[PDB]
């Protein structure tokens, strides 16, 4: 809760992976705040430009210690910017470039905290990430309970491996789907699928031609690259649901298979022959034999 | 150093 | 044939006390029976204890008695001594005080949801273990009891260990443990602890002014060094925020223009409170004398991961680096005789200033240096005039200027004689550091006329320590002797302090018996009566490493231990148990109320905590007050 | 890879603010009236200075409080895990793990790791490690931030382990914070 400071933190790509971090702050009191602290942690594998900090440092009413400034670029996962004052009338802004010296998949949100020297207990923290709404880790909350959505997005192909995987009691449904509408938002994307064949029917006794929503984190969007009007083979768990069946949903998680099913016209091409006859044979074997 | 009286080792003056 | 009786001003229950009995100008064996009675009536409490005063030992002895608990306000006893047929009775005050309770907690500060471990130490007036029943309460900041025990320390070697679980939901603030003996619920012993939500810091911040005071005319202002180091010893790199303020008793004035942001390099930083900023902050300059400055430092590590706030308060604003105190100096003098001043000099924080020249004004250039405990003995001669003596002692510390030197004036009144007779006693010691196992010389100095001097063949002396008679004897005297010296052996029994009160008696001019008295108060160096030392074997250790703890102490002693993370004292260092806090509590309990001497003979005995009652009518007034008078 | 396995690292966990709440009798035959008790203690896991206060009680000699006795417990490579006192359930917070290198010459290539706890949401999962490689110069420290969401109330535990490449040097720390309910 920030009833003593307004803090606004944005991270945008610069207009080798280089972005610009912008921090704007407002003291929420009668006068200006005297000396105040901006405690900033970086996103995984990111470090600020040394000459940019030197520009901010040499600005009137800011202080950045020399200990900080002649640091080796890459050893800067955190820094403090000292403010001589924080304005109460308008947002006091600063900006600096940050470079990705280390390329890693899944990067942790950075954080910024502002407080006056004499009262740390009364402080404000905002988080930031290049792909997250308000720099928040993905979770699914219902009233007070929450479940972490920072799980893996989907599982990792040949035949036999699929049949072994999909026949576990842990695998309640297996569907051929058509993506009818993609509903993108700021945190959780919604993919409305039509179910064309229930290759395995579990606790959701859904009939063929009916729609069910599949909910997936914005971080997974590039890896899934689901498109409207395309067909998919999808299996998952009975515990991955969300709602008691009027406002029902399916969650795409670490234990959800999502695979591109090439349409009739595409299967005739000499790249999908291997896949389409594996998907054709998977369904037959799943329908006929079952999962004894 | 002394007691005002007219006897004893520690007379005044 | 005068028969005298001497006991303490205030007596104690189920504790042994001494009555010194004396036959003056008598022959043969004199049978004495001593009985103690209740005051408003006759019920007889204890009584008994038999002695025979023999001419061989000079008609002086003592009885050792113990008043049992029989069953509002002041409790008195009539104490009778029958010297043959002669009855000498004295009403004396009685205390229900059982001794002392000291309370130890494992820590200074606790979070909700943790355990307060504590012990109560139950000791008697001699600081020895007793088994009594004790009532102990834990109270919240509002003062509401939250845990309430009543226990006995009988057979527990004077140690009561207890514990309390602080609930998750609890009011933060200054909590208290209050404890009293069952028999004495008026006299409550308290300690304090803080309840706060916190995590331990990883480093400490020390805030130190270059002088322990601010001299108002000092153009440099108040210079402060900030030191920061990790609890494991290493030096801290960071930034400090430092702010000064003023304090005039309860009230604080922050001076925002004093706020400074400085680097902490190699664990160290420097900061100044300028004289202009100080004065501009109070919208005159001397008016600040008597006030105090505080300094608040907040240190942030370069990581930004830890932050520590520290304060140094009570920096006195002053016109002198010293204070002269006359609180250890008798306020009555014997006209004709030397007057001794135990001058006590302190630094403005209250700590005793060592190696400082003091001199009396007028008889000026005499000079005397203060000792380790900051006292100096200065002796002036007085003329035989019954006139209020005014005394001014000044500091003569060189390097200081005349204006910088301290000054203090006192008044001493004349000790009034029995019948305008001019018979005086005067006692004198040296003021050096007195440790147990040493001999101390007590000088007896007599003043009377040549015609009456030969009558005095002895002085009776009395040693009072921790509310009771420690030792009593006679100092013999032959005619013509001004000074007679007593070699008094000092033991651990004399530890914190003691009073020496002496008298002589005679039948002077025109038929009337007379008692002439003096007293002196003497400090003794603070230690334990025994010893206790904790050390390691050899010797840094690694976490989880075994090590040997070595404890050296007295044989048969019970030793109780704690180990506290020093991170705890960084958040709170108040209320910690120490041996010298114990002695200060012992001293507050003294039944003797002055540094020595008195208005008259009765005034001498009374102020030193003694009754006097003779067969021929001369007596100390009745003391019906359990505490000393207020000045 | 030549680095200690996470499972071959026992974390430091015993960080009481006080301990050694003990009572001992000086039985040993005295030499010069003084009896010397020996005591075999095991130091706790905290990297601090401990202050030891002994108080003795005697039938003949009475009460004696000793001067305090200090023991400094130290390591050349360690993690300092800066948890807050408490956190509200479902609030995202940032905690810091500060790594210290008090070696004079060696710069340290280290792998730091936040361990998965199902009581928390983080980038550490059951089947995926949340690890960072870092190079700390001699006589310096490095803050490694971790973002966690407490999913469950009560006394909960955060654990971080580190180890240096090519050397048998490691540390782990596990401590607690109280997780409290939100409300309205
Ligand atoms: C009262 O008298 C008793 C015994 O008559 C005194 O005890 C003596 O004091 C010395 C110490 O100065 C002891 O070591 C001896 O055991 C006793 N003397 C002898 C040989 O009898 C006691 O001190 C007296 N009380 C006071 C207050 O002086
Ligand atoms: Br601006
Ligand atoms: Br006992
Ligand atoms: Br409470
Ligand atoms: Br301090
Ligand atoms: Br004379
Ligand atoms: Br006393
Ligand atoms: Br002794
Ligand atoms: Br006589
Ligand atoms: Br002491
Ligand atoms: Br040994
Ligand atoms: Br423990
Ligand atoms: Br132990
Ligand atoms: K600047
Ligand atoms: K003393």
């Amino acid at each position: 809760t920030c009833n003593k400071f307004d803090l606004k933190v944005t991270i945008k790509p610069a207009p080798k992976n280089t972005m610009i971090l912008e921090i704007c702050t407002r003291y929420r009191g009668d006068q200006d705040a005297t000396m105040s602290i901006l405690d900033i942690s970086m996103m995984t594998g990111f470090a600020p430009d040394t000459d940019d900090l030197k520009q901010l440092a040499n600005g009137v009413d800011r202080y950045i210690s020399k200990y900080e400034l002649d640091k080796a670029f890459s050893d800067r996962n955190t820094l403090i910017i000292y403010l001589d004052k924080v304005s109460h009338s308008e947002d006091d802004c600063l900006a600096f470039k940050v470079h990705q010296y280390f390329n890693v998949e899944l990067i942790q949100p950075g954080a910024v905290k502002v407080y006056a020297y004499y009262n740390l207990e009364e402080s404000c923290t905002r988080f930031y990430h290049p792909e997250k709404e308000d720099g928040k880790l993905n979770k699914l909350c219902r009233d007070e309970l929450c479940r972490c959505a920072e799980e893996n997005c989907f599982i990792q192909v040949t035949l036999e491996e699929r049949l072994d995987k999909a026949c576990e009691p842990g695998v309640d449904y297996v569907y051929k789907t058509r993506l009818v509408k993609v509903q993108l938002s700021n945190d959780f994307d919604e993919y409305i699928m039509a179910i064309e064949q229930t290759i395995k029917s579990g606790s959701d006794e859904v009939q063929v031609g009916q729609q069910r929503t599949f909910i997936s984190p914005i971080k997974c969007r590039e890896a899934l690259k689901l498109e409207e009007k395309k067909h998919y083979l999808m299996w998952g768990l009975s515990s991955d649901f969300w709602g008691e069946k009027p406002n029902l949903s399916y969650i795409i998680g670490k234990d959800t298979w999502v695979e591109h099913w090439p349409e009739e016209d595409e299967c005739q091409d000499e790249e999908n022959q291997k896949q389409c006859q594996d998907l054709g044979a998977f369904t037959e074997s799943m329908v006929v034999f079952g999962c004894p | 150093i002394c007691v005002w009286q007219d006897w004893g080792a520690h007379r005044c003056t | 044939p005068m028969y005298s009786i001497i006991t303490p001003n205030i007596l104690r229950l189920e504790s042994e006390e001494t009555m010194v009995l004396e036959a003056h100008d008598a022959q043969g064996d004199v049978p004495v029976t001593v009985t103690v009675h209740d005051f408003p009536g006759k019920k007889l409490v204890l009584s008994s204890e038999k002695t025979v005063l023999t001419p061989a030992t000079n008609h002086m002895g003592n009885v050792t008695f113990t008043i049992p608990a029989n069953r509002g306000r002041n409790k008195f006893v009539t104490v009778q001594a029958t010297f043959g047929t002669q009855v000498v009775e004295k009403v004396v005050l009685v205390s229900l005080q059982s001794g002392y309770l000291f309370i130890q907690t494992d820590k200074t500060i606790y979070t909700p949801g943790s355990t307060v471990l504590y012990r109560i130490f139950t000791v008697n007036h001699k600081l020895l273990p007793v088994g009594r029943t004790v009532m102990v309460n834990i109270e919240n900041p509002e003062g509401i009891p939250v845990k309430q025990d009543s226990l006995s320390s009988q057979n527990q070697l004077g140690v009561l260990p207890l514990s309390w679980d602080i609930p998750e939901l609890v009011n933060m603030g200054q909590w208290k443990i209050r404890a009293y003996y069952e028999n004495s619920p008026q006299q409550v012993f308290s300690t304090e602890f803080e309840v706060k939500e916190y995590v331990l810091p990883s480093f400490e911040v020390i805030v130190e002014p270059t002088e322990k005071f601010y001299y108002i005319y000092n153009e440099k202002g108040l210079e402060v060094t900030i030191t920061a180091r990790f609890l494991y010893g290493k030096k801290v790199e960071g930034t400090a925020f430092v702010i000064f303020g003023i304090q005039d008793g309860e009230q604080r004035i922050s001076l925002p223009e004093s706020l400074k942001r400085i680097p902490i390099e190699d664990g160290s930083g420097e900061v100044v409170l300028s004289r202009k900023v100080l004065l501009d902050g109070v919208q005159r300059a001397e008016d600040l004398v008597g006030k105090s400055l505080y300094v608040s430092a907040t240190v942030i590590l370069h990581s930004g991961s830890d932050m520590v706030q520290a304060e140094r308060s009570g920096i006195p604003i002053v016109t002198s680096p010293y204070q002269i105190h006359f609180t250890k100096t008798p306020k009555y003098f014997k006209p004709g005789m030397p007057f001794d001043l135990m001058v006590f000099v302190t630094n403005p924080d209250g700590s005793p200033a060592y190696r400082v020249p003091v001199a009396v004004q007028g008889e000026d250039t005499v000079q005397s240096l203060t000792q380790g405990d900051g006292v100096a003995k200065l002796s002036i001669n007085t003329h035989p005039s019954q006139k209020p003596l005014s005394i001014t002692v000044r500091t003569k510390k060189q390097e200081l200027s005349e204006a910088e030197q301290a000054t203090r004036t006192m008044q001493a009144l004349p000790y009034s004689t029995v019948g305008n007779s001019n018979n005086y006693l005067h006692l004198s010691v040296l003021r050096t550091e007195l440790r147990p196992g040493e001999t101390l010389n007590v000088n007896f100095l007599l003043r009377m006329d040549r015609a009456h001097e030969a009558k005095i063949r002895y002085y009776t002396y009395l040693i009072m320590n921790k509310g009771r008679l420690l030792k009593a004897g006679r100092q013999v005297r032959e005619p013509g002797q001004d000074l007679v010296v007593l070699p008094l052996s000092i033991t651990t029994d004399f530890i914190p302090s003691f009073r020496l009160v002496a008298y002589y008696t005679l039948i002077g001019a025109s038929g009337q018996r007379e008692v002439v008295a003096d007293s002196v108060w003497v400090d003794v160096k603070d230690s334990c009566v025994g010893s206790l030392v904790v050390k390691s074997g050899q010797s840094q250790p690694v976490p989880g490493q075994q090590m040997t703890l070595k404890i050296e102490g007295d044989h048969g002693a019970r030793v109780v231990l704690v180990a506290v993370d020093k991170g705890v004292f960084v958040l709170n260092k108040k209320n910690k148990l120490t041996q010298s806090k114990i002695w200060d509590v012992v001293e507050k309990a003294d039944i003797g109320c002055t540094p020595g001497s008195g208005k008259d003979y009765a005034g001498v005995f009374s102020d030193a905590g003694l009754t006097f009652t003779s067969s021929s009518g001369q007596q100390t007034a009745q003391r019906a007050e359990l505490q000393c008078p207020q000045p | 890879e030549d680095i200690i396995a996470e499972e071959n690292i026992v974390s430091r966990s015993e960080f009481p603010e006080s301990w050694l709440w003990n009572v001992e009798d000086l039985k040993e035959p005295p030499k010069n009236g003084i009896s010397t008790k020996l005591m075999n203690i095991f130091l706790k896991d905290s990297i601090t200075t401990w202050e030891i206060l002994a108080v003795s009680m005697s039938d003949k000699k009475g009460i004696c409080v000793a001067d305090p006795f200090e023991v400094t417990v130290m390591q050349d490579f360690f993690i300092d895990l800066r948890l807050p006192y408490s956190v509200v359930r479902n609030e995202q917070v940032e905690i810091r793990a500060v790594l210290y290198n008090y070696r004079q010459n060696q710069e340290l290539k280290v792998r730091v790791e936040l361990l998965h706890n199902p009581a928390f949401c983080s980038l550490a999962t059951t089947k995926r490690r949340h690890q960072q490689t870092v190079t700390i110069p001699p006589k310096s420290s490095l803050s490694v931030p971790y973002v966690i969401v407490p999913l469950k109330t009560g006394l909960q535990e955060v654990e971080v382990k580190a180890a240096v490449y090519h050397h048998f040097i490691s540390d782990g720390v596990r401590k607690s914070l109280k997780v409290v309910p939100e409300g309205i």
